[PDB]
């Protein structure tokens, strides 16, 4: 369509498929978002990463 | 044919508006470059000349030293239609049971949008102004109540008969537009196109309409434009009986497609009449607020 | 090279010594009226040199305690020259104008006149002063001739708007330090191709001490403001008989 | 669409991006304006421009 | 064009419309230390435009009757903003320096102050009048802070050397005739290459009157001189804790 | 490594001494050339601005 870049969203490194009827973008629906994850960001933020075979503390 | 020199080398006719300056695309603010130290003689950014009547043409840029910024800012929410493409309370109809006003189910309302201030002040920035609109009526009883009412609003333009009573022939509407509408549906909502005989409708009119000496009696009229008239708004219960219930008609009005020549200073006086810029005398007020002393906040 | 000038228009030449260069207004320079713009259907007459040269119209006296003054366009040359004839004698008229004020003291004197174009310059009253009583203003005040008229509340313009805020019309300040003059262009200016000179007034000019006079006791007190102007590219159509009003 | 122009803006050195389902263009939603400015027009309608460098009165 | 002139360093911009050019004292601009002339090993700091932007320091009258004062570099600014906390907190520094000197009168006023730089100004006393003590200055004297000191023998310069030859040293006249001010760049001069800002004053500012003031009774009477300056690549080193003294 | 354009048009660190003046070779004092009268306006040596 041709709308304005109204959205929370728009820039997002995820992308998603709505629906809309107006000009401005943060009108459509919520739609699908891509389903990308990244746990180590909260669960593994070591600077030197270790392997689970080893012994975490050598 | 031409044989005389002046008139071969003459611009009398030239029908080109020659035009000193021209609109560039600017979606965003403009950024801000990276700057350093000048310590120069001859350059002089800072010093101007406000005499000339031409704004300082001095940036942050040449006055500090300043870093890159790449500013993505909008600047589409302060164009025209998105200013005024905004639906504004313009006309007031009163339909009551017992009363001085409009007592007989019936009421003519000529257009002018200048009796409400919000909206007053904002068109009356420019000088002219062409746009297309779109008018919403909501009816109801005077606490906001929603009754099982019939109404007609018809638009008669300059020339077309007024109706004078409930039953008035002018009803038969068989050419004017028309809307029958009932209080219970939602608001009626139209389209109304540019009506002026002038190019545009213009807000301030400095003369009169008619020829003539202009002696005091006749000086109401100095300012009235009738390219601005565009006629009259008139509404009915649909019945050759009185109805039940008073009622309210408030007109909203929306512009689109808007073009606005010559801005002109803002209002900074209270309104007092409609269509005319008669102040208070005896109570003009500083345009903003006051302080005891230069030197102290 | 900014401050000196010359415009010669017609048999009239008027120069300056102590300009601030030219405002042009709303940036565009007066034309004469295209054949898709126009309406009316004779051929228009276009007298050329003997109505576009400049008249000297009105000088006033500028006081420690002036107020300002405004005349309006066309109606200060409707009775002057062969420009008021036509004016006269032809129901349509359109022209641009150039606007040259002139003010001139010593480098001991100072102060400063904001000099402005407001186009469609309607007047108000005070409406009885409490505010309750719709009354209007006379003819001589709405079109006062080549005389022009003294403002009664400058602040307000006459009329409920901030004269602080006139300069987003076009202008050029008198600042005795600086300058002696003002010089501005302005186009035909209306809603229509052309119009009536009579009943209709384009635009009001004003010029309005911002900075007051002042001078020490014994440099010369009579400062003068002087108003010069010449229609540009004018066109009258419409032909009949002389009236005045 | 095959419709009349009735809107107040044709011809304007601006286009918009509207909707319409009636045979008169008026009758469209106000739609997006194209984002060009001139404020020259009005900060700097001086017959022969002066630099930012320069001294204005020279 | 010569005449006009506008300096901006930092979130600071000087201008003036009746300058005399600028020296560039030694005829070089302020640089950095190389990696060659350098010694100290730690990686200095260089704030930059929080350090390197215009202090107005100071306000002196000019008098008829004025001897002349001097101000010490840069000791003027130790205590002063984010480059006072810096020179206060490390052992090394160094800088060169803009100094603007600042002083209007009229048309009708009339003096000539001399504006010189004199690398490592010692003063000297008079040693007890009779030249049979040796006596020295006190702290207040060799290092005045913002304030400047007022020159007690201006003709030997309080250090038995002539003011006559004061100009074999980086300089500039404020004539009031032609201009009102005076701009000296002065780059980091030493004989080693960073130093203490505090032990160390590497030159010192002298504003002293040759032509002394004057003007008719019933013209403004105060005349002020104000210093402002502006630090230029300055670097610091030796990190600790903040010492004054 | 430096992203924002402000340290890559950075002039901190400049180690060299620009110099307005140059030292020429001089073993012996300037001659005299052979001068006329001259007449003209705009040109003047002799007026300064010390
Ligand atoms: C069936 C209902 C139709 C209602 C028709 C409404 C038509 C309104 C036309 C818009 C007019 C714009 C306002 C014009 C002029 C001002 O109000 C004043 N006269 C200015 O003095
Ligand atoms: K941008
Ligand atoms: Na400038
Ligand atoms: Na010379």
């Amino acid at each position: 369509s041709h709308e304005n870049s109204n959205s929370a969203t728009e820039g997002s490194t995820i992308n998603y498929t709505t629906i809309n009827y107006y000009k401005d973008s943060y009108a459509a629906t919520a739609g699908k978002q891509s389903l990308k994850q990244d746990p180590d960001k909260f669960a593994n933020p070591v600077k030197d990463i270790f392997t689970e075979m080893a012994a975490p503390l050598k | 044919g031409d044989r005389v020199a002046d008139v071969i080398e003459s611009s009398i006719g030239d029908s080109v508006s020659r035009a000193l300056t021209h609109a560039l695309p600017a979606p965003t603010g403009q950024n801000t470059q990276v700057s350093s130290h000048r310590l120069d003689t001859g350059k002089v950014p800072a010093l101007q000349a406000a005499e000339i009547g031409a704004s300082s043409n001095a940036s942050d840029e040449s006055m500090i030293e300043t870093r890159c910024v790449l500013n993505s800012h909008s600047t589409a929410e302060t164009t025209l239609d998105s200013f005024f493409s905004r639906a504004g309370l313009v006309g007031e109809i009163d339909l009551p049971l017992k009363g001085t006003t409009n007592p007989n189910g019936y009421a003519n309302w000529d257009i002018d949008i200048t009796g409400y201030a919000q909206m007053r002040r904002k068109v009356e920035l420019f000088t002219y102004m062409r746009f297309d609109a779109e008018f919403t009526f909501v009816a109801c009883t005077p606490t906001g109540e929603v009754v099982p009412q019939l109404l007609q609003y018809m638009f008669v333009p300059p020339g077309a008969p007024k109706p004078d009573s409930r039953e008035s022939l002018a009803w038969q509407t068989a050419t004017n537009p028309s809307v029958f509408v009932k209080l219970s549906d939602p608001p009626a909502q139209v389209s109304v196109p540019f009506m002026s005989p002038a190019s545009a409708y213009q807000w301030f009119y400095d003369g009169y309409p008619t020829f003539g000496e202009h002696k005091q009696e006749k000086d109401l009229e100095y300012g009235a434009m009738p390219n601005n008239m565009m006629g009259t708004f008139s509404v009915r219960t649909v019945g050759t009986s009185k109805s039940k219930y008073p009622l309210v008609v408030r007109i909203y009005m929306r512009m689109k497609h808007v073009r606005a020549w010559i801005p002109r200073p803002m209002r900074n006086q209270n309104y007092l009449f409609k269509a005319n810029p008669n102040y208070a005398g005896n109570s003009i007020k500083p345009t903003g607020a006051s302080r005891t002393a230069i030197t102290t906040l | 090279s900014d401050r000196v000038a010359q415009l010669t228009i017609g048999n009239s030449t008027i120069t300056t010594q102590e300009a601030a260069n030219i405002i042009v207004g709303y940036g565009e320079w007066p034309s004469y009226c295209s054949d898709s713009d126009a309406t009316a259907v004779d051929k228009p007459t276009r007298p050329d040199v003997s109505v576009n040269r400049f008249y000297t119209l009105d000088t006033k006296l500028w006081e420690k305690s002036s107020k300002g003054w405004y005349w309006k366009f066309p109606d200060v040359l409707t009775e002057t020259g062969v420009f008021g004839q036509n004016a006269q004698f032809h129901y349509l008229y359109r022209s641009g104008f150039c606007i040259h004020v002139q003010c001139n003291a010593s480098k001991f004197h100072q102060g400063a006149l904001l000099v402005a174009v407001l186009p469609e310059y309607v007047i108000g009253t005070v409406a009885g002063g409490t505010g309750t009583e719709d009354t209007h203003p006379p003819y001589k005040q709405t079109q006062p001739g080549a005389d022009g008229f003294e403002l009664q509340h400058p602040y307000v313009l006459d009329a409920g708007i901030p004269i602080s805020q006139l300069t987003v019309c076009p202008h050029q300040w008198i600042n005795l330090r600086t300058n002696n003059c003002a010089t501005i262009i302005v186009p035909y200016i209306n809603a229509l191709p052309f119009d009536s000179a009579l009943n209709h007034c384009n635009f009001g000019l004003l010029v309005v001490p911002i900075s007051p006079l002042d001078y020490d006791q014994g440099a010369t007190p009579v400062i003068p403001i002087t108003i010069t102007l010449a229609p540009m590219c004018s066109e009258f159509a419409g032909l009949r008989q002389a009236v005045t009003q």
